[PDB]
């Protein structure tokens, strides 16, 4: 689930 | 012709396999803890930046964890730290803005005692030793204090002559990020009583982007403005060890300033963008 984790950690 | 100055990312990370190997050793040492924070040092080479890169690389290895006297001539030591989480959920849920903000506040506190110490970096990480996958995120706290301060700039050709003198001054003075002109037009260490009068500042720049200085410039300008609160117009030299140094006629300006004699706030940025150009962690498989 690498792609899912990275998406959840994206900030603004 | 008068522009609001914008900036380029200060560094790009490259963590060598040996860095993650050393991190693995570290984590196994503190397996029973929620997390640990350890000091790092990197020696920046501003003379050998790839022609295709946009800024100085941060090349991290097992040796970054150690107190090696391995610096080569002209290299600039940069201190930082790694904050390693033993649980992936904690890494994920860490409030990244608050965290980088606190790193900025430390740079600020260092910077007001010595302008040359207001720069650092941090790596947050999670090491999955089961899958041998390493998640990390480099942050370089770049701050504007007060958050309202911006800079108006326009090109200044006339100062092209000073560039090679600064280049050499910086080479020799490897621990310094800033220098200024004195009354005799010689380069000297930053001193607030002198720049107040001469109003010429040079910064060791880590970006190679044409006419766009590194975001670390904000750190130095913030300390400058704290030291000389009524400074308005001044000259800013952006010094690079290639042919791309440039000079600016600069003016401090403000957007939505806070009431005078309030505790000035700060605006902080500096998380590194990932493989997709997003503000998100990088991942490496060993």
């Amino acid at each position: 689930d690498i792609d899912e984790l990275i998406q959840d950690m994206e900030i603004k | 012709s008068e522009r609001v100055l914008s900036y380029a990312p200060a560094f790009k990370s490259f963590l060598d396999t040996s860095f993650f190997q050393e991190l693995s050793r570290l984590k196994l040492d503190v397996l029973k803890l929620d997390s640990t924070c350890q000091p790092l040092t990197v020696n920046l080479d501003l003379h050998n930046i790839p022609k295709s890169a946009d800024q100085v690389p941060l090349f991290l290895t097992n040796r970054s964890f150690e107190k090696h006297n391995n610096k080569r001539t002209n290299e600039v030591p940069l201190q930082g730290s790694i904050f390693n989480f033993n649980v992936l959920d904690e890494f994920k849920n860490l409030d990244k803005q608050l965290f980088l903000h606190q790193r900025a506040l430390e740079c600020w506190e260092d910077g007001i005692k010595d302008i040359n110490k207001c720069v650092s970096f941090v790596i947050i990480s999670f090491a999955d030793l089961k899958k041998y996958r390493f998640y990390y995120w480099l942050g370089v706290p770049c701050f504007q204090r007060p958050s309202s301060t911006v800079l108006h700039v326009r090109p200044e050709p006339s100062l092209k002559g000073l560039f090679s003198k600064c280049q050499k001054w910086f080479d020799v003075n490897y621990s310094k990020w800033v220098c200024i002109l004195d009354a005799d037009d010689e380069i000297v260490n930053y001193d607030k009583c002198i720049i107040r009068k001469t109003k010429v500042l040079a910064i060791r720049d880590t970006s190679t982007m044409e006419n766009v200085p590194s975001a670390l410039t904000k750190n130095f300008l913030s300390v400058l403005q704290y030291d000389v609160p009524d400074l308005i117009d001044f000259k800013l030299l952006i010094i690079r060890q290639n042919e791309g140094s440039f000079a600016l006629n600069a003016t401090f300006a403000s957007i939505d300033p806070q009431s005078s004699s309030s505790n000035p706030d700060m605006k902080v940025s500096g998380w590194e963008r990932n493989v997709q150009g997003k503000l998100a962690p990088r991942v490496v498989d060993l």
